[PDB]
């Protein structure tokens, strides 16, 4: 899997996160909101949000014109039936009807 | 000057509906909400979304209505029973099979393009069409069928063809690994691909109107055929992102010649061979082995030494440097994106769906529909037809001979879904 390279579209950090997580829960049987924030957020890539720019890619940076390349955008978009969470598609429309 | 009203959420009040509490019931969430939600989390960040969307104090159950708001459903049997009948009051493992799928949820929304409530029919792509000066057109292998030419993955397709030839794992044949150990590979089929002579469809003079409306921005093909240049696009408006024949190279000594010198070997299916590296090519392939005993071949010599190349882009080859130099001045800049033609699958290309900015309406002309991404509006359908009627609705002329007797074509739009379309005739 070369960089900017051709390639046909179509993880020591999951362990990573169960241990960094165990680690931080584990003496305390009352969690609190930083905690749970900041054990959220470190298993979230960086991303840029609309506010913060308009010019914001649909994958909200995660693939960007600068990045592309390197993108995992792919990976994350893809959750298979096989996978652990179901994903319900929601679309409104503005119509005249 | 932003555009993304329609993408802006509206802020909701206060944290989550919760705060033993509602065992069954449980703080029920609406298509609306959760849209809402995120709209929320990609307009403002994931920080901002789990500061607001939170109580200032907590326990480990919101940690699974983010992902119910989030419009989620998490499957795992014997974590739903426990959590139905229950109200820390979550065990320790639960609370991080938790939380790592509050991550996957998360990740896959800020992944995941929000279509364009405001963009979903026919007409809004027709009446976009008359406001657009910067159109972004992605065309495929889709757009030359109509010409004789196969595309690759269709049941009629290349890799089919060549599949009842045998072999695992057709795309093998373009493969950049394979070419380096085993040049012959790609030279049986090579024929095969070789581009056709000064024909071009419909679609392609579609793109030839835009381009001489001052619309078109730029023309990125994945097809090799060089059909575009044809229909008369420009050098500055066209970009080969897979490369073309129009040139050929010495994998070893990196010479390079006209394309065309190496067609007639590559009809005859004979391996086509650099004139300078033919000398030692002689000591270390005596025999003779260029065709469709190895002795004297040393452990650091392939196949492919001395051997020449089209400068079309293998698998695992590096794409044309324009490419890249053309993506990073285009894709900000641009008000339009139409995909005509292809299935979306092979990146970096594909991956322009996903690097575009959110407010650029995003449109598919293809026989078939891309699940993968989402498209504002989707044109189901044969693309001559297709350029045939958008073309009329514009009270537009295409330049092809084949117009005089479209123009007066009449076409049915059946609409199987929003922003979904089938067009035949
Ligand atoms: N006349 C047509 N009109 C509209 N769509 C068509 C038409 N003919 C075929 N299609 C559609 O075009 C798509 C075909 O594209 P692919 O066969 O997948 O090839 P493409 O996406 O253009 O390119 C992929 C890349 O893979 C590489 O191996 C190869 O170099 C190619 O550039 C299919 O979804 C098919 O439904
Ligand atoms: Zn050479």
């Amino acid at each position: 899997t070369h960089p900017g390279k051709m390639e046909l579209v179509y993880r020591k950090s999951d362990r990573e996160l169960t241990k960094n997580i165990l680690w931080r829960i584990a003496d305390k049987t009352t969690y609190d909101k930083e905690t749970i924030t900041d054990l959220i957020e470190q298993g979230i890539p960086k991303h840029s949000y609309l506010s913060g720019n308009p010019l914001t890619s649909v994958t909200n940076d995660i693939c960007s014109v600068e990045n592309y390349e390197t993108s995992s955008a792919f990976f994350y978009q893809q959750v298979h039936k096989k996978d652990r969470l179901q994903y319900l598609p929601l679309y409104a429309v503005s119509t005249f009807e | 000057s932003m555009s993304n009203d329609v993408l802006k959420p509206e802020t909701p009040k206060g944290p989550i509906i919760i705060s033993s509490n509602g065992i069954f019931y449980g703080p029920s969430f609406t298509k609306r909400e959760s849209l809402n939600a995120r709209m929320f989390l990609k307009y403002y960040g994931a920080h901002k979304f789990l500061d607001t969307y939170l109580p200032e104090d907590l326990n480990s159950l919101y940690i699974y209505y983010l992902i119910k708001l989030l419009g989620f459903e998490v499957k795992d049997q014997a974590l739903i029973g426990t959590i139905n009948s229950i109200v820390d009051p979550l065990a320790k493992k639960q609370t991080v099979r938790l939380i790592k799928d509050l991550q996957r949820a998360i990740n896959k929304v800020l992944c995941t393009r929000l279509r364009l409530s405001n963009f979903f029919t026919i007409d809004h792509f027709i009446q976009k069409l008359h406001t657009a000066r910067k159109i972004l057109v992605l065309t495929g292998a889709g757009v030359s069928t109509s010409l004789g030419i196969p595309d690759f993955r269709s049941s009629e397709g290349f890799y089919s063809k060549i599949k009842h030839l045998g072999l695992d794992d057709p795309q093998d044949v373009f493969n950049y690994n394979i070419f380096m150990h085993d040049p012959s590979v790609f030279y049986n089929i090579a024929n095969m691909v070789l581009p056709p002579e000064k024909i071009y469809s419909p679609l392609h003079s579609f793109i030839k109107m835009l381009q001489m409306k001052g619309k078109l921005l730029r023309n990125y093909t994945q097809n090799i055929d060089n059909l575009e240049s044809y229909a008369g696009i420009s050098t500055d408006k066209l970009v080969q992102c897979h490369g073309s024949f129009a040139t050929a190279t010495c994998v070893t000594c990196h010479w390079n010649l006209p394309g065309e010198r190496i067609f007639n070997k590559i009809r005859n299916l004979e391996l086509p061979l650099c004139p300078y590296c033919y000398k030692k090519r002689r000591e270390y392939f005596p025999e003779g082995y260029n065709n469709k005993s190895m002795s004297e071949r040393p452990p650091y010599i392939l196949n492919s030494y001395g051997v020449l190349k089209p400068d079309i882009t293998f698998f695992g080859e590096a794409l044309p440097n324009k490419f890249h130099k053309s993506i990073r001045e285009d894709i900000l800049e641009c008000d339009l994106l139409i995909c005509i033609g292809t299935s979306l699958k092979v990146a970096p290309v594909s991956e322009i769906v996903n690097m575009v900015p959110s407010h650029v309406p995003q449109v598919l002309i293809n026989r078939d529909p891309v699940k993968h991404a989402e498209f504002d509006l989707s044109l189901l359908g044969y693309c001559d037809d297709i350029a045939a009627m958008v073309a009329q609705k514009c009270g537009w002329t295409i330049p092809h001979k084949k117009w005089n007797d479209l123009k007066n074509k009449n076409f049915k739009s059946q609409e199987k879904d929003k922003g979904v379309y089938v067009v035949t005739s």
